[PDB]
């Protein structure tokens, strides 16, 4: 999953898991 | 890969509303940023805002906000910079940059010159 | 509002020479993720900007290895080991860490 809500665009894909 | 096909030069009068078009090619427009970046001759490069057509979400530079209304024809894959109630500042070249599968944005439009007599 | 400036504003070099464009922000552009996401774009006359360098020192696919950035904090450097006539144009230094996002002043690299 992701740690936060929102659009999960390319930049914030380093946060998956 | 990424191709952004912009409109050509248009020559208009003030107190008009003109929507500049930035056609996506080679991608669906809901997986990426649409940014608009302004460049006046009297300015460098100035980020306007961004639209993610995917769920309507926009983020603004407050300075140009609500002079610029950013919208998108979602299914036709074409993003639109509606520059409404013009002054002298609308006389500019606009560039349309597309989100990079990395961490920023890869390749820019072709330039849509809005000249205001 | 993070102000990114560049020096010089115009950098004359020879063919095959090494160019060094010095960029400096008004505030640290380190992202909350812990990474620095500093990009350099090349805009040629009559053309739109194109991505050459991202994440400081990462090279975009299709970009010659001649291009590489460096530095840290607020003071960063665009290094180009082999400047040719095909590398002529205006380079911009863009930070995507602080909203609203901001670009650099712009340096014209020329032969």
């Amino acid at each position: 999953g992701y740690p936060t809500f929102g659009e999960h665009k390319q930049e914030k894909d380093l946060e998956y898991g | 890969e990424v191709q952004l096909q912009q409109s050509g030069a248009e020559l208009v009068k003030p107190g008009a509303s003109v929507k500049l078009s930035c056609t996506a090619s080679g991608f669906n427009i809901k997986d990426t940023y649409i940014h608009w970046v302004k460049q006046r001759p009297e300015q460098g490069l100035e980020w306007i805002g961004k639209i993610d057509p995917a769920n309507g979400n926009t983020k603004y530079d407050p300075k140009f906000q609500d002079k610029a209304t950013i919208t998108a024809d979602t299914s036709s894959n074409t993003a639109y910079l509606q520059l409404s109630s013009l002054t002298s500042e609308d006389t500019a070249v606009y560039y349309c940059a597309n989100s990079n599968y990395w961490f920023d944005f890869d390749y820019w439009g072709q330039g849509t010159t809005l000249t205001v007599s | 509002d993070v102000l990114m400036t560049q020096t010089p504003l115009s950098l004359p070099v020879s063919l095959g020479d090494q160019a060094s464009i010095s960029c400096r922000s008004s505030q640290s552009i380190v992202h909350s993720n812990g990474n620095t996401y500093l990009e350099w774009y090349l805009q040629k006359p009559g053309q739109s900007p194109k991505l050459l360098i991202y994440k400081v020192s990462n090279r975009f696919s299709g970009v010659p290895d001649r291009f590489s950035g460096s530095g840290s904090g607020t003071d960063f450097t665009l290094k180009i080991s082999r400047v040719e006539a095909d590398d002529v144009g205006v380079y911009y230094c863009y930070q995507g860490s602080h909203v609203p996002y901001t670009f650099g002043g712009g340096t014209k690299l020329e032969i």
